[PDB]
DNA sequence: TAATAGATTAGAGCCGTCA
RNA sequence: UGACGGCUCUAAUCUAUUAG
């Protein structure tokens, strides 16, 4: 025991449901509980074929019936939308809008994909615009359903440009039965995961008509958490181009993204991941505003969280703009570095939440991992903990490990128990994957009820 | 009958902790976890530069060396001998031992040795570029085949050598439908966190177990074919019967550097245990 | 200006649907 | 494009380093 080392562990984190209470699970206690923010109704948009909407509709009159799970214990049951959530979702009270078959035909014809894709988004994205331009009844959520794959920043972008949430549905997603490959088994194989197909887009359904399932239940004020992630894209021809984002949740409501600039930076191939300094303390300013106007209280501590190094000059510009005493830390995850611990008697892998110190500064979490609840571990190989360093800034390094958990449970994309990674990072990479479509797109909407 | 009452859903709070949490949490008792690291017992005593001048061609494969050495600003980075390079080139019978510059490996490890001719973090980096190229030259030795990878090389024991284990039946080796799957490792060491040597599990595929499978999708196709019911221990037993097979002692693994030094590496992964953790032996079939 | 590497990164396919 | 993760396969780049 001498030379034997030891692995603290983390209480797990809980999230505040409707009527005040409070639970762990999301999903299985939605269900006894209720949405935090109940959505009176919800009706829908759908572009597409005849048989898209045929297919639309086939599947929402089968969510609305509860639905079990091959492995209810894994996943488990879905009495309904209307029941868990307290909403009504019908399919006659959907809005239903039409797509000519010859458009299709008209420019699918052209077999390059290249022109294809940048214009027939045009024919998506603008008759939706169309739609609820001048009309009363407006929608909330409009669900885009593609036929074939034969795309995600080439759409979103521009509707981003009219704060317009849209979701997007392979048609595989929702016809899996008939859809077979040439051994007859579906394409995606939706055998088992019916029952948590649905849990996912319900949620998310539900988070893009403005409703807010769940919020953290454990977090203390005075604090916010950042999220900056570095993404290149390929669709600028000139090598100098390599994009960053920015994220704000406010830990109360919606979140905010701000981009504060395209960011050019040196590139010398395609990127370089370091803002320069002149973009870097522009962005903080623009950022902590946010906060300061959201909760009308002057903040106290960040968490800017990254996959990457910060430089020194970045943090200098860092620390330059943040008054009194605002302290910034730099908690950068990450994935690649394997430590990959065997549980010694059992068989089960190493249980979520344990966590390794090796100084105190870096350390190995365990996000992933066995959960006792589910009676499942999240990881089906044996589970990868993710690098957590502080990079820069002084705190204490067991409050950081304590708030990521928590921070694993906020994602309204799918129902999961908790994600790998804090989702002040799993929501910036889709941030700067949706807004590198076009460079002149400016004007970015706060809410990530799109942006998704 | 006539349910008529404020809801106070806290009640079902207490319901829902005591009726599906039955028992069912993450603080029950003590456990032990293995790790995937493996500790370096032992450092050779001495990391010395040589100055091979005029004495090695300036286009010379470093990497054909009989002994893992690099080349660093006209100077000769490995742990054996001014001597022992004798088969490899001749004419380096001309060169005096004075001449070589010598550096500690405590202090080179510790962090502790700081010069201006070179500093801690580059020879950390060569401490691990010698320890990591040592493998290459270790593995032809210990009767395993190679397999490349993206950045990796792994390697795996060729079938039908072994009695398709090591000990206690741990099947290292074996065929799924008309393939042949491997067990194989990788190579990976470095000296922050503390002196260890990191390993990687991949399994290799072979259409009979000699003749690789050239074809790239194949071979990441089936990877995940065999995995995907593999349990914990499958994973545990299968790395650590693996590197008690290449090990030739029953100490650790002697990485052969020097003419007569060398580096040890422990055969038992470092250890792990916490203090609280789950129990649930609860399983039917999948 | 490309080689050798280690360290540190980002995409881009494919697979599994968890005891 | 319901998600997740865990894999391989590429791909920069930034650090000593020798030849330009
Ligand atoms: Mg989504």
């Amino acid at each position: 025991r001498g030379s034997m080392k030891e692995l603290i562990y983390i209480e797990e984190p809980s999230i505040l449901f409707a009527h005040g209470q409070k639970c762990t699970d999301p999903r299985d206690g939605l269900a006894l509980f209720g949405p935090l923010n109940q959505i009176y109704g919800i009706k829908s948009g759908v572009v597409g074929t005849q048989k898209g909407l045929q297919i639309f509709k086939s599947y929402l009159d089968k969510i609305q019936k509860p639905i079990y799970n091959h492995n209810n214990i894994t996943r488990p049951m879905f009495p309904g939308f209307e029941a868990v959530f307290g909403c009504k979702w019908e399919s006659q009270n959907i809005v239903f809008k039409e797509i000519t078959d010859e458009e299709i035909r008209r420019y699918l014809f052209n077999a390059s994909t290249h022109k294809r894709t940048y214009d027939l988004v045009t024919l998506f994205n603008d008759k939706i615009i169309t739609a609820n331009k001048n009309d009363e009844e407006r929608v909330d959520v409009w669900f885009v359903i593609v036929p074939e794959e034969i795309f995600h920043d080439q759409l979103k972008a521009r509707l981003l440009e009219h704060t317009i949430p849209t979701q997007i549905l392979r048609e595989s997603t929702l016809a899996w039965r008939d859809f077979k490959n040439t051994f007859g088994a579906p394409i995606r194989d939706f055998s088992k995961i019916e029952g948590h197909l649905a849990w996912t887009i319900s949620t998310a359904a539900y988070y893009k008509a403005g409703g807010k399932p769940w919020k953290l239940g454990d977090i203390r004020p005075g604090v916010c958490y950042l999220g900056l992630v570095y993404k290149k894209i390929e669709k600028s021809k000139n090598p100098q181009n390599a994009c960053c984002a920015a994220q704000m949740f406010l830990d109360n409501g919606d979140g905010t993204v701000f981009k504060g600039e395209v960011g050019p930076w040196y590139n010398p191939e395609k990127g370089e991941y370091h803002l320069k300094p002149k973009e870097a303390k522009a962005l903080l300013t623009q950022a902590l505003e946010s906060y300061k106007e959201q909760n009308k209280s002057y903040p106290k501590e960040v968490f800017i969280h990254a996959r990457t190094r910060f430089n020194d000059e970045e943090w200098n510009a860092f620390n330059e703009v943040t008054p009194k005493n605002t302290n910034l830390v730099g908690v950068t995850i990450t994935k690649s570095k394997p430590l990959k611990l065997y549980k010694t008697e059992g068989a089960f892998p190493i249980m979520r939440g344990n966590a390794y110190i090796v100084d105190e500064k870096k350390a190995f979490l365990w996000t992933l991992g066995f959960v006792p609840k589910l009676q499942s571990t999240l990881s089906m190989e044996v589970p990868n903990p993710i690098f957590i360093e502080i990079n820069k800034g002084e705190a204490e390094i067991q409050q950081v490990l304590k708030d990521i958990l928590a921070l694993t449970k906020l994602n309204y994309n799918a129902c999961i128990y908790a994600d790998g990674e804090p989702v002040t990072l799993r929501f910036a990479n889709k941030i700067g994957e949706i807004l590198t479509a076009s460079t002149e797109i400016k004007t970015p909407p706060l809410a990530f009820k799109y942006y998704i | 009958n006539v349910p008529k009452k404020p809801p106070d859903h806290s009640k079902s709070n207490l319901l829902y902790q005591q009726i599906f949490l039955h028992d069912k949490q993450a603080i029950e008792k003590e456990e032990t976890y293995d790790s995937n690291w493996f500790p370096i017992i032992s450092f050779p005593n001495e990391l010395r530069f040589h100055r091979y001048d005029w004495r090695l061609p300036k286009q010379f494969d470093v990497r054909t060396l009989a002994f893992p050495a690099i080349r660093y600003k006209e100077y000769l980075c490995t742990f054996a001998w001014e001597y022992d390079f004798i088969h490899q080139l001749p004419k380096t019978e001309t060169y005096n031992g004075q001449e070589s510059i010598r550096i500690s490996t405590s202090d080179i490890l510790s962090g502790r040795y700081d010069t201006d001719f070179i500093r801690n973090y580059e020879c950390q980096r060569l401490i691990v570029q010698l320890i990591n190229k040592a493998f290459e030259l270790r593995m032809k030795d210990k009767n395993v085949r190679e397999y490349q990878m993206s950045k990796t090389f792994a390697y795996w024991i060729e079938k039908g050598k072994l009695e398709k284990d090591k000990f206690e039946k741990i099947k290292l080796v074996g065929k799924q439908k008309n393939k042949y799957w491997h067990f194989g490792i990788s190579a990976a060491g470095k000296l922050y966190p503390s002196p260890v040597l990191m390993v990687s599990s991949h399994i290799i595929f072979t259409m009979d177990g000699i003749n690789l499978i050239k074809s790239k999708s194949i071979q990441h196709s089936s990877r995940r074919k065999q995995g995907k019911n593999w349990w914990n221990d499958k994973w545990r037993e299968k790395l650590l019967a693996f590197i008690r097979f290449l090990s030739d002692d029953q100490n650790a693994i002697y990485l052969n550097v020097g003419s007569e030094e060398k580096i040890l590496i422990s055969n038992k992964p470092l250890k792990f245990f916490g203090k609280m953790s789950y129990v649930t032996p609860s399983e039917v079939t999948l």
